[PDB]
């Protein structure tokens, strides 16, 4: 029997954070949380927070006032308000020696409570803070926490600005800056209290002064870091465009700080460079438009391009040595972006202008991309490759854009600077150099319009000229290939020149993703005119394979590759090569087949299966992008993967690779299938009405997308949706929120229904009644995934009321239903990710069933308090109006349905 | 007990994957159902490295706001957090500043690792180029599919080598 005394919970503290035993943390966490509720807490927590306990302990005192403060505010008695506030101060004054991390729990208390009465009952709680925090230096230091947290606290409240009472706190912040007494501590606190004030909507103009002192106060060690982000969340603000006066005032202030990045730099002093990078970039990134518009300051946004062209360039490399790098990257995009944005007169100038400093970056960036020498390279950790290799990825994506702008003499450049260093000057080997060049063309490689090309055909032929001595040099090759599939397709006399390197590099182990996903691209790419090297391509897949030379994943990209180029030969020649490639593994599926239930066969089974599906993916004699080979293969195969699901029924894993096989073989022939519908149906229908799974509704989902028009062959499918349809309800009833997964591919299946062929819910056999019922229900599930299935077959649903379906407006019986759960989410007890979804199912309520909506909604808002209590009968009744409205569209709907969702939390 | 445990602890909003995660690494099975966390529930986790075994009390707390419990108290005595959100919804990102700034107001310095779940689904609403978060050292992001099984391990493999200061370490 424990009461909640200071005695039970210091116990109880200890346990949780010193008791090694993991059952005991967990016991003591909900006990203390039921301790923290009771109203027990209003007077123990004055008793942990007593210089007599250690700070962890007096810090949950603090972490309990905060929470029933915030979040049981109606518990608290008016009669208390006062004397609650009186001892927050009380002890924010004495926790100013004791520890920080207690004395910035009891702000945020104080800040709740601040808030929570600041409108109506405490008038001026900051005027006041101030007044009462005044009569040394540690009151000072807890003003400053408790004015920095409250700006905090208001951004996460739930239930008028608060910045209109900033002109309260800025003046005083400008004079404790300014004045020379105060020490460094202060002076840090001010600038974080600035920083956390300046997060609101406070106008630029009027923090001029503090951006001043915050520049200042860079040249100070102490206080750089705090300056640095006060002042890049005054320029990152908003609203900060609209004030385009001190703007201008910014740019000489960031200018300034040039001596002070040169000598970081010299000194190799990463955090400052970082510092001033970061300022620098904010100024671009956002303002630089205003900047440009303003042509008379233009030899200053110039000197800014410069600096930031500075910080692009830091002498190293990125990960290891130079940190500000890779932070100018969104700048020079931005500004690609504005320059291409104006009327040649304008564009043209600023093309001028800048076209030489957008080839320096290239020059630069290609330079920042080369890899080291490989004794240097093989000391960089694992985490630091990692971080190289992504910002290849975001260079790449910076050089893609740039090639936009620059276009032709690009290409022209990089292809001289190539061949010049291949073939003309006989330098100190640097595969390295080499690399970044081929990397810069890979980068661009598949933008490139159809219209120039000089380049191309010269690169393609320098590649085979190229030294393979790397790993590296040959992955970039083999990646500049594949960049180029689409270009190849124009030129097949090309083809040539390249399919062999490409081929030749499958069978090194140590290339595998790049040779493979080539192959593949150029299968893609060029399926027309691969038919004279087909049989050899086939060879060298079938002998790289026979060897264990690619990893499962890649295998799969060699299907695909190898379906891309059989889709393109003569019926005859695509049966030889396919028996040739699959009867080995047919067979040993057979021997598989014939096996024991451990795992070791498992892997190979779920292998072969993988490969068939994987090719069948690739596979289509009929383009959609004498019989079919895929579906004879399919016959013949049939008996086969019966024998398999006989002795692997209970295995999910297994199940699933044969419902991808043909999931795959589906996708990829649409009318041609027509073969296989009886058999697959019989399948689908047995597996379901043994081991309910949400592959098998996925699958007949898209037979009835298929063959719903298609007569002749539909009736089996009918049928199975059906049986599905019956056996998901029976499930449902039992299991409500067991497999919101299978819900899901319900819903889905549902919606494919009614959006291909209607008519199918005029069938007596499928009970409407249920389907409808199970379909709102669904709409509470947690899983948002599965209400956004749901919200999904209402919107196909609805749009067939007086379409040719009876059935449908009849189940509009139950229509006030729908509209209730829709309200109740809206109302926040769906998250705000599925507003959209609830959007969708209202503007279809007022567009095809308008008569029926509008009673329905007048009538459900009439309960006091329904969707949330936050609401006033007048912004019901408002709500209510703007829905009822007749020509509302889509996005209007979505509009006030998140502005009003948002009334009803916060 | 030859190695010492770290304190770890699990942030992020509702139904983000953290239960889902820490569960896969656990026993192995994803769970399809999501069944919101009352407060916290510690697990204990260990890994064996080329340099020895690391063991972590995965403090995995609640998302959603009715069932915070000591939120700010579950923080005390962290060596390091791991903050998740879903890559299929914007509103669990924009919320991430929120799960860093408190758990900075408790622990200051400890490594953290931001992770995108669910990068397995389709249709992504946040760019993995969008995230600006390990602009820091003691900072990092990771595309993490706790269905997918994609990129499982990095976040602790991350802050096993920061906390044993060693870039060497390696999961056997
Ligand atoms: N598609 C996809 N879904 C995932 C992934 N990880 C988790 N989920 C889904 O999210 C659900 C689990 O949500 P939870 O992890 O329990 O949510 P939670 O973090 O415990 O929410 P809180 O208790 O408030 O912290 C599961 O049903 C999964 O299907 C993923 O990587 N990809
Ligand atoms: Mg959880």
């Amino acid at each position: 029997a424990l009461d909640f005394t200071v005695e039970n919970v210091e116990k109880a503290l200890h346990q949780l954070y010193y008791d090694p035993n993991i059952e005991n943390k967990n016991l003591a966490q909900k006990w203390l949380m039921q301790a923290q509720v009771s109203p027990q807490a209003w007077h123990f927590s004055w008793q942990l927070l007593q210089p007599d306990k250690v700070p962890e302990i007096q810090y949950f005192g603090a972490s309990a006032l905060h929470i029933k403060i915030s979040r049981y505010w109606s518990d608290i008695p008016t009669d208390q308000y006062e004397s609650l506030k009186a001892q927050l101060f009380t002890q924010i004054t004495r926790f100013a020696s004791g520890s920080k991390i207690v004395l910035t729990r009891l702000c945020v208390a104080l800040a709740s409570l601040a808030l929570s009465m600041m409108p109506d009952a405490w008038p001026c709680a900051v005027a006041d803070m101030v007044r009462l925090f005044q009569a040394g230096q540690g009151r000072c230091l807890a003003l400053l926490e408790l004015l920095t947290v409250l700006p905090e606290e208001f951004q996460t409240s739930r239930l008028t600005s608060l910045a209109v009472e900033c002109g309260a706190v800025f003046p005083l912040l400008e004079q404790l800056l300014q004045q020379p007494s105060s020490p460094s501590c202060v002076r840090q606190k001010v600038l974080k209290c600035f920083s956390s004030w300046v997060q609101l909507e406070v106008p630029l103009q009027d923090c001029e002064a503090l951006i001043q002192a915050a520049f200042a106060a860079l040249q100070d060690s102490e206080l750089f870091d705090s300056s640095v982000e006060a002042i890049v969340n005054a320029i990152s603000q908003p609203d900060a465009q609209r004030y385009v006066n001190t703007l201008l005032k910014l740019i000489p202030l960031v200018l300034g700080l040039q001596e002070q990045l040169r000598q970081a730099v010299q000194n190799g002093d990463m955090e400052t460079s970082h510092g001033i990078c970061r300022i620098a970039v904010a100024l671009g990134e956002n303002h630089s438009r205003a900047l440009l518009d303003q042509v008379e300051h233009w030899q200053s946004f110039l000197a800014l391009v410069n600096m930031i062209m500075f910080c692009t360039g830091i002498p190293g490399h990125y990960p290891v040595n130079e940190t500000t790098s890779s932070l100018t990257l969104t700048f020079w995009y931005t500004l690609q972006d504005d320059i291409l944005s104006f009327e040649a007169e304008k564009q043209a100038v600023y093309q001028q202008v800048y076209r030489p400093v957008y080839f320096q970056l290239v020059d630069v960036l290609l330079h920042k991309a080369q890899f080291p020498s490989d004794e240097e390279y093989g000391f960089w950790s694992s985490d630091e490759k990692e971080q190289f290799r992504i910002y290849r990825v975001d260079i790449s994506d910076t050089l893609m854009y740039v090639y936009e702008m620059l276009g032709a003499e690009l290409l022209s450049n990089l292809y001289d600077k190539l061949g010049r260093l291949l073939t003309s000057s006989e330098e100190p080997y640097s595969w390295q150099h080499t690399e970044a060049l081929l990397y810069g063309f890979q980068s661009i490689a598949e933008t490139i319009d159809v219209n120039y090309s000089d380049v191309v055909p010269g690169l393609i032929g320098l590649i085979p000229r190229i030294s393979i001595s790397n790993v590296q040099l040959a992955d970039t090759v083999m990646f500049t290939i594949g960049a180029l599939s689409e270009w190849l397709a124009d030129h097949p006399v090309m083809i040539n020149s390249v399919l062999p390197l490409v081929l030749h590099a499958l069978g090194n182990p140590e290339l595998s993703v790049s040779s493979v996903s080539t192959l593949k691209k150029i299968c893609r790419e060029c399926k027309y005119d691969l038919p004279p090297y087909a049989a050899n391509i086939v060879a060298v897949s079938q002998d790289v394979l026979m060897k264990q030379i690619h990893k499962t994943s890649q295998c799969m990209w060699l299907m695909q590759a190898l379906g891309f180029l059989l889709s393109a030969l003569q019926v005859e020649e695509i049966l030889k090569n396919l028996h040739s490639l699959i009867s080995p593994y047919i067979q040993q599926l057979e021997k598989l087949a014939e096996e024991i239930p451990n795992p070791s066969n498992k892997l190979a089974i779920v292998h072969i299966l993988g490969l068939l599906s994987n090719l069948f993916t690739t596979l289509d004699i009929s383009h959609h992008e004498g019989p079919n080979p895929v579906v004879v293969v399919l016959q013949q195969v049939f008996q086969l993967i019966q024998k398999v699901l006989s002795k692997w029924l209970n295995d999910a894993q297994v199940v699933e690779a044969v419902c991808a096989i043909f999931e795959k073989s589906v996708k990829t022939l649409l009318d041609d299938f027509a073969p296989m519908v009886p058999q697959l149906c019989e399948m689908l229908g047995r597996m379901y009405s043994t081991i309910p799974q949400a592959s098998a509704l996925d699958l007949t989902r898209q037979l009835v997308h298929i063959f719903a028009h298609e007569p002749a062959h539909f009736p089996p499918i009918e049928a199975l949706f059906l049986l599905v349809t019956s056996v998901t309800l029976t499930l449902f009833q039992q299991g409500p929120r067991d497999h919101p997964d299978i819900v899901d591919s319900f819903m889905q299946l549902l919606a494919q229904a009614l959006k291909r062929k209607p008519d199918l819910f005029l069938c007596e056999r499928l009970d409407v009644k249920a389907v409808f019922q199970c379909a709102v229900l669904a709409l509470k599930f947690p899983e948002a995934p599965t209400v956004k299935a749901s919200c999904g077959f209402f919107t196909e649903l609805l749009p067939r009321c007086g379409e040719v379906e009876s059935v449908g407006k009849v189940v509009q019986e139950d229509g006030r239903m729908l509209l209730i759960a829709v309200l109740e989410a809206i109302g926040g007890q769906a998250s705000r990710s599925l507003m959209d979804c609830f959007a969708d199912i209202l503007f279809a309520l007022n567009k095809h069933c308008f008569s029926l909506l509008s009673m329905w909604i007048k009538e459900a808002l009439q309960p006091p308090g329904f969707p949330s209590a936050r609401l006033s009968p007048e912004q019901k009744d408002t709500f209510s109006q703007q829905i009822l409205r007749e020509r509302v569209n889509k996005r209007r709907v979505k509009e006030m349905v998140k502005e009003f969702t948002l009334l009803c939390r916060g | 007990g030859e190695v010492p445990t770290f304190k770890l602890v699990l942030v992020g909003d509702g139904g983000t994957g953290k239960t889902t995660f820490v569960k896969r690494h656990l026993t192995g099975e994803f769970e399809k159902k999501y069944i919101a966390t009352i407060g916290v529930e510690v697990h204990p986790l260990s890994f064996y490295t080329n340099f020895g075994e690391i063991k972590f009390d995965v403090w995995d707390t609640a998302g959603l706001e009715k069932f915070g419990g000591l939120r700010d108290g579950y923080y005390i005595n962290a060596q390091c957090a791991i903050i998740m959100f879903d890559v299929t919804s914007r509103i669990t990102y924009k919320n991430v500043p929120n799960w860093h700034r408190d758990l900075v107001r408790v622990c200051e310095n400890i490594p953290i690792v931001l992770c995108g779940n669910k990068v397995d689904v389709k249709e992504r609403k946040v760019k993995a180029k969008t995230i600006t978060f390990h602009r820091k050292k003691n900072l990092q992001y990771y595309d993490i599919s706790a269905k997918s099984n994609y990129n499982f391990e990095k976040p602790f493999l991350w802050l096993a080598r920061k906390l044993a200061g060693n870039p060497q370490l390696e999961f056997v």
